[PDB]
RNA sequence: AGAUCUUGGUGGUAGUAGCAAAUAUUCAAACGAGAACUUUGAAGGCCGAAGUGGAGAAGGGUUCCAUGUGAACAGCAGUUGA
């Protein structure tokens, strides 16, 4: 909602920050074995547990 | 100053619709 | 010549008979396009917005029975399309439809 | 790359290939069987006619529920259709093959489609929603296409 | 090209609805450069953006 | 070889059922490789103030706003997009 508490806002802030693609140069590392960010979250597909 | 061709093209340039629509008043190109 | 302009009257009533209410005005313009294509032999037919408005003047289902149009075949020099000729069809307002023939018109 | 049916003489031949193309495999297979063996000019004209609904492709194997048409009588058959997307994809592959022939230096006015083949591609998954809270597949059926043209007059 | 943003801005500047915003169909390329409300005001002054009049709902029949 | 066996994959069905609740679209132009669907203009309509309007609470959590892309997604398409 528009009315939210500080803890809720901070939790949403962390989720928003960590929902982003991997940097391109990660795939160039030695023994990388990571293709994409499998933990991507869309607001409409999966809802936060909160 | 106005002339026959100037008014002939002005008639087309003014109407921006059919009957019952407001005629165009002005059109300027300025910097 | 191939840049001829002529004046026709189309029996929209005849061409639109039997069509349902919500499809009468659209099919009137489809039939006008077919008429222009058949009479001028150009697949590229462009309908003047005033003619479209005249066809749609009385709503979607009460289309005018007859329409007076002007088919002008023109050179499509605007671009290098496969159709080098197009036909612009324009509305000719009239007061009566009696004794109107297909007449060639000058410039 | 590995084509099936390598040409008998790969100096008067040109090849074209496409993978995971988003057209229906059955329609494309019928269109390929129709244009197989044609001259390249004849095939181009026929595919454009199929796009314009002036000539049809006869549906011979995958014809369950396919309706009848009058144009199917030129083919020795009864059921025909006008797969526009398949015709467009085959036209693009024909243009690619013609460009390859020009690069190889053999004249294109004598090219004949000697080999054409449509293979099933991996299916793309989508979702559909049914009556009582059920989920069913809504899969696509893309196809790989390959063709070899040769010169013969 | 596409003037979805310009019609939205002109509606706010003219303080009317998007029904009444008239964008010059011929000067499409000039209006497309107006990405700010200040540019919209300039186009409104220069006649490229016009507020169409209210649709006539006469009361003469009732009178 | 069986167990309405477990897991995975694949057929026929089948290019089939189907993409039919809430009246409705049309003309011209622009961009664009490409336009039934985008945008602009002109018409014709609908919601008809107990709204298909303007704003909030709960809930959502960045969906808001610009620019760009055209892979996938938006059960047709898209130059559009939550
Ligand atoms: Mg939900
Ligand atoms: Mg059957
Ligand atoms: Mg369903
Ligand atoms: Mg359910
Ligand atoms: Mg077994
Ligand atoms: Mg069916
Ligand atoms: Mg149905
Ligand atoms: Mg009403
Ligand atoms: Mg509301
Ligand atoms: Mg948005
Ligand atoms: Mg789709």
């Amino acid at each position: 909602s528009s009315h939210k508490t500080f803890r809720i806002k901070r939790f949403l802030a962390k989720k928003q920050k960590q929902n982003r693609p991997i940097p391109q140069w990660i795939r160039m590392k030695t023994g990388n074995k990571i293709r994409y960010n499998s933990k991507r979250r869309h607001w409409r597909r999966t809802k936060l547990g909160l | 100053i106005m002339n026959q061709e100037k008014l002939a093209k002005l008639q087309a340039q003014v109407r921006i619709g059919g009957k019952g629509t407001a005629r165009r008043k002005k059109k300027v190109v300025h910097r | 010549n191939e840049v001829v302009t002529r004046e026709y009257t189309i029996n929209i009533h005849k061409r639109i008979h039997g069509v349902g209410f919500k499809k009468r005005a659209p099919r009137a313009l489809k039939e006008i396009r077919k008429f222009a294509m058949k009479e001028m032999g150009t697949p590229d037919v462009r309908i003047d917005t005033r003619l479209n408005k005249a066809v749609w003047a009385k709503g979607i289902r009460n289309v005018p029975y007859r329409i007076r149009v002007r088919l002008s075949r023109k050179r499509n020099e605007d671009e290098d399309s496969p159709n080098k000729l197009y036909t612009l069809v324009t509305y000719v307002p009239v007061t009566t439809f009696k004794n109107l023939q297909t007449v060639n018109v000058d410039e | 790359v590995r084509y099936s049916l390598d040409p008998e003489n790969p100096t008067k031949s040109c090849k074209s290939r496409g993978s995971n193309l988003r057209v229906h495999f059955k329609n494309t297979r019928e269109t390929a069987q129709a244009i197989k063996g044609m001259h390249i000019r004849k095939a181009t004209k026929y595919l454009k006619d199929v796009t314009l609904q002036k000539q049809c492709v006869p549906f011979r194997r995958y014809n369950g529920g396919v309706g009848r048409c009058a144009q199917a009588k030129q083919w020795g058959w009864t059921q025909g259709r006008w797969p526009k997307k398949s015709a467009e994809f085959l036209l693009h592959m024909l243009k690619n093959a013609e460009s390859n022939a020009e690069l190889k230096g053999l004249d294109v006015d004598s090219l004949v489609i000697e080999h054409i083949q449509v293979n099933k591609a991996p299916k793309m998954r989508r979702r559909t929603y049914r009556a009582h809270g059920r989920i069913n597949p809504y899969m696509s059926s893309p196809c790989h296409i390959e063709m070899i043209l040769t010169e013969k007059e | 090209s596409m003037l979805r943003l310009q019609k939205r801005l002109a509606s706010s500047v003219l303080r009317c609805g998007k029904k009444k915003v008239w964008l010059d169909p011929n000067e499409t390329n000039e209006i497309a450069n107006a990405n700010s409300r200040q540019q919209i005001r300039k186009l409104i002054k220069d006649g490229l953006i016009i507020r169409k009049p209210v649709t006539v709902h006469s009361r003469a029949r009732c009178r």
